[PDB]
RNA sequence: AGACUCUGGCAUGCUAUUCUUAGAGGGACAAGUGGCGUUCAG
């Protein structure tokens, strides 16, 4: 099966704003999807959680400096607010 | 600076480098 | 008994398997089904779904 | 043409090359330049074929001219130069590095030529190109792959320059430079690479923006021929320091830096699958990682799968030698209780652990496999075990089944045999998986058990067929496969008793069981092909087994049509065209039915029969089958529209359109003309790169800070080849996605 | 050769409930593994 564009956009914005709170496997990512989005559709929730898990698995194999500066910017935005 | 200006700058710098690195008949005979 | 096997139960699947095994056993041993098999199959299907 | 010595000599070729150096038309005429360096490339290839050291000695001037024409703005000259230098490196440089050997800074012979041409490509890595940097990076990559093991002491400065190039604020050649550094790490070896460019993540760092953090992904993705001893002597204490600092800042309240260090430590044991690819000292350096792997697999779950993957990587390509396999086996005797406690623990990544356990038990000694089989058997027979624990020990029995001898396999079969009649679906499924696993091996103790207990297995499988659960059908048919590929001729009654199970499994709930049933139908056909002298009569005797399934139950009718569809797709030309025609008449009679499954399988069989037999035999029966198609129904035509559409498309393509128009009514006339119209219509790893919303190359960008010096070796960091630079929120703050 | 909508296989979980019921909640998301791969889509 293919991934819907709105699933891609939701996964992008979720992994962009809340990368710190997401975990490794599917269950804790689904939990973060539960208390970060109300997400009335179950299949959309499952596809979003699976694609966010795949996205963070792809990201965690990359360089560390981008993750570090992203966490620094997220901490700065959280402290400013 | 900009694309065209930097292109002209690098071309002139390469020209000056070649000119400062600089300071017959074609060998038609294979064997002497 | 639904036509699709994905809805029916496993005990019914085993009973149907026993029925089809037995049916293969008598109809493989019938003497008329030894010389012209496809002719017999065609005639049997022809009567069965001209009944339909 | 590569002439011989009688036509062209080495000295004559060298004289021709040195005389042909003196033209260089202007700089960028682009009509004779490509063929110009092409003919020096061919002449250098011929010179290396005739006298390789003379060709290597003549190479550096040609490489300097290649750099000079790579400075040309025309990209065609760039592509031609890149292809020529890559061909020279692959054909004239790579096979001759074994004879030359290592190169030092004071080389004399052809090693000095290699050093000079590397100085030429280092000068080609300078700032003056600004548009050929991808080509120079590819040339550096193929040079690294060619001569990493033989040009080791000299290319540290090039690695430092590459790190400086990747330290640019805007680098469009990041992927190419990553590939080049990966090839350098692969062939050079990351040990002396890290000696050249050091990792600045050693323990405590005052900053968080690591300027060499891509080295760990590069080493992870591009290590295949590095010794494990360097990994043990370098990455073991640094791991402990980084992890200890990670907990120290975790309980200090600073979660961002703790998560950064957690990312660092979780990424730096991903180097272990790379280091276990082909280690040159795994016979001696694997002792120092046994307890480390045990502690990382016992109380460190976050690495476990990767560690298991690392182990799996070794089992892929680290057991070539016999001493290596002996050390792996002895440490398997060390590890197996730990792995069995890890898999058997309650909850867990059981799939990867089970795959690693199977792949790791296929390469160990037989006797402790037998001992663990005894332990698992007494664990299964113990009534004080839970259902999940029983399933885990049954999975361990499945893993240990093909690795045991004939006696252990026989006693395991004797233990499993009363369990086939159990009412639990999981127990019977594991029992059938055990029966499939003990018969899966075509040679060894499993085959000996197969021929030793063939009649007992046949009687047991015939007795347990009545009480088989639906998932248990999926492995069991494969087990039947494992008892048919080496079956004797006097077993026709067992096979024809198995046929209804296969036909009913062709429409089983699981699609894996359906594929297994189709493969089993193929295996019955192949087995009957070996049981008779006449293959067509044997195929007919196979066919008379499954034809009476067209008579009885509706789901049996659909199963038999699908079985005949797979048989016709697998036994196309060997069963008879007239049989295909009469089966086509029969399946059109079944097309005239009411049940949608039967008519759907009939449409599939009609499509397959159209595909299989020739148009000459088809033309005799076009009218009958297409009349059966035409007067079908109103709702049945509407539901499966695409199958009739594809059938009409095939009939139009394989025949004349006029007869096809004539043999259908007006609604089908409109369908046919629409189908005719349709036929007429036919005639990289960074965060921001992944999260993307998904002449010209000669532009340059200066940056103006410190004043710019063109002769500064680090000015290439200041030049850029590219341009610099929706949901709703609820009351709780949670987004709404729809 | 439907990248349309919906849904089913197992529930010894909840409700008047392990065997018959009928509402809701879990469970499947290609999830994982090895290869072919532009080293990412498939």
């Amino acid at each position: 099966r293919v991934r819907t564009k709105t699933v891609k956009k939701a996964a992008r914005v979720i992994i962009e704003k809340y990368y710190t709170r997401l975990g490794n496997d599917f269950h804790t990512n689904k939990r973060v999807c539960e208390e970060i989005a109300i997400i009335p559709s179950k299949k959309l929730r499952n596809k979003i959680a699976g694609y966010v898990t795949h996205l963070m698995k792809r990201i965690q194999r990359g360089p560390v400096r981008g993750i570090s500066i992203k966490l620094q910017e997220e901490e700065r935005e959280r402290r400013d607010n | 600076v900009g694309p065209r200006l930097s292109r002209r700058i690098l071309q002139q710098a390469r020209q000056q480098q070649e000119e400062l690195e600089a300071e017959r008949e074609r060998t038609t005979r294979l064997g002497p | 008994r639904p036509s699709e096997l994905s809805r029916m139960s496993a005990a019914q699947r085993q009973q149907l398997l026993e029925e089809e095994r037995t049916r293969f056993q008598e109809l493989l041993a019938s003497p008329a089904y030894r010389a012209s098999p496809l002719v017999a199959i065609g005639q049997t299907l022809a009567r069965q779904m001209q009944l339909e | 043409a590569r002439p011989g010595l009688s036509t062209l000599s080495a000295e004559l070729n060298a004289q021709i090359i040195t005389a042909l150096y003196d033209y260089v038309p202007s700089e960028n005429d682009l009509q004779p330049l490509l063929a110009w360096l092409k003919v020096m490339e061919k002449a250098h290839i011929n010179l290396v074929r005739l006298q390789w050291d003379l060709g290597l000695g003549h190479l550096p001037r040609f490489f300097g001219t290649a750099v000079t024409c790579l400075l040309s703005p025309h990209s065609q000259v760039l592509t031609a130069a890149t292809q020529s230098l890559k061909e020279i490196l692959k054909e004239c440089v790579a096979p001759h590095m074994a004879d030359i050997g290592s190169v030092t800074s004071s080389a004399s012979g052809p090693a000095q030529s290699v050093a000079k041409m590397f100085r030429a490509v280092e000068e080609g890595l300078t700032y003056k190109f600004h548009a050929a940097w991808s080509s120079v990076l590819q040339l550096l990559c193929v040079f690294f792959e060619a001569c990493g093991r033989q040009a080791h002491p000299v290319m540290r400065k090039c690695l430092q320059s590459l790190c400086d190039l990747r330290l640019s604020p805007h680098f469009p050649h990041t992927a190419a430079l990553d590939q080049a550094v990966g090839a350098a790490v692969t062939s050079m070896g990351p040990e002396v690479v890290l000696q050249a460019v050091p990792l600045e993540i050693d323990g405590s760092e005052e900053t968080l923006d690591f300027p060499r953090s891509w080295l760990l992904p590069v080493i992870r993705d591009h290590v295949q021929e590095t010794r494990l001893g360097f990994f043990t002597t370098y990455f073991l204490p640094l791991a402990n320091t980084l992890k200890s600092k990670a907990m120290d800042l975790a309980q200090a309240g600073s979660t961002v830096e703790s998560k950064i260090y957690d990312t660092l430590q979780w990424q730096m044991w991903t180097l272990l699958p790379g280091f276990c690819t082909r280690p040159t000292d795994v016979a001696i350096s694997f002792k120092g990682l046994a307890r480390t792997l045990g502690m990382a697999i016992s109380e460190r779950p976050d690495l476990r799968v990767t560690v298991c993957q690392a182990l799996r990587t070794l089992i892929t390509k680290g057991c070539q030698a016999e001493a290596d396999r002996a050390e792996v086996s002895r440490f398997a005797k060390n590890f197996l209780p730990i792995l069995f406690n890890l898999y058997g623990q309650p909850v867990a990544p059981r799939r990867a652990v089970l795959e690693t356990i199977r792949t790791y038990l296929t390469i160990t000694d037989t006797q402790l496999v037998n001992s663990l089989l005894e332990k698992a058997s007494e664990k299964v027979l113990d009534p004080a075990s839970s259902d999940f624990t029983r399933l885990s020990v049954l999975d361990l029995v499945v893993a240990l089944a093909p690795c045991a001898d004939e006696a252990a396999i026989s006693k395991l079969y004797s233990t499993i045999r009363p369990y086939l009649e159990s009412k639990a679906h999981g127990v019977q499924k594991k029992a059938y998986r055990v029966l499939e696993e003990v018969c899966a091996s075509p040679q060894g103790p499993g085959a000996l058990f197969v021929q030793s207990h063939l009649e007992d297995l046949k009687k047991t499988l015939l007795d347990s067929l009545r009480s088989t659960s639906s998932p248990a059908k999926r492995p069991r048919l494969k087990c039947l496969l494992h008892i048919v590929r080496k079956l004797s001729a006097e077993h026709k009654e067992f096979i024809t008793a198995l046929i209804p199970e296969v036909i009913l499994c062709t429409k089983e709930v699981s699609v894996g069981a359906r594929k297994n049933a189709f493969a089993l139908l193929v295996e019955m056909g192949h087995a009957f092909l070996r049981f008779g002298s006449n293959q067509e009569e044997a195929l007919q005797c196979y066919l008379v087994l499954i034809y009476p399934g067209l008579v009885g139950a509706v789901t049996m009718v659909s199963c038999s049509i699908l079985a005949l569809t797979h048989l016709l797709f697998e036994f196309k030309g060997l069963m008879g065209t007239s049989t295909v025609e009469q089966l086509l008449e029969n399946v059109c009679l079944l097309l005239a039915s009411r049940t949608r499954d039967v008519v759907k399988s009939a449409l599939g069989f009609i499509k397959v029969a159209v595909t299989v037999m020739d148009v000459a035999h088809l033309a005799k029966h076009v009218q009958l089958v297409m009349e059966a198609i035409g007067k079908l129904s109103d709702d049945m035509r509407r539901h499966f529209r695409m199958k009739l559409r594809n059938l009409f498309t095939k009939f139009i393509r394989k025949f004349g359109f006029e007869l096809v128009k004539r043999l259908l009514p007006e609604e089908y006339h409109r369908v046919l003309v629409n189908i005719r119209k349709a036929e007429a219509r036919a005639k990289g790893d960074s965060i921001e790169e992944i999260l993307a919303d998904s002449r010209q190359r000669s532009r340059a960008w200066l940056k103006e800070d410190e004043p710019l010096n063109f002769l500064d070796p680090k000015v290439a960091q200041r030049v850029l080849a590219t341009q610099p630079g929706g949901f709703k929120v609820s009351a709780d703050g949670r987004l709404i996605i729809r």
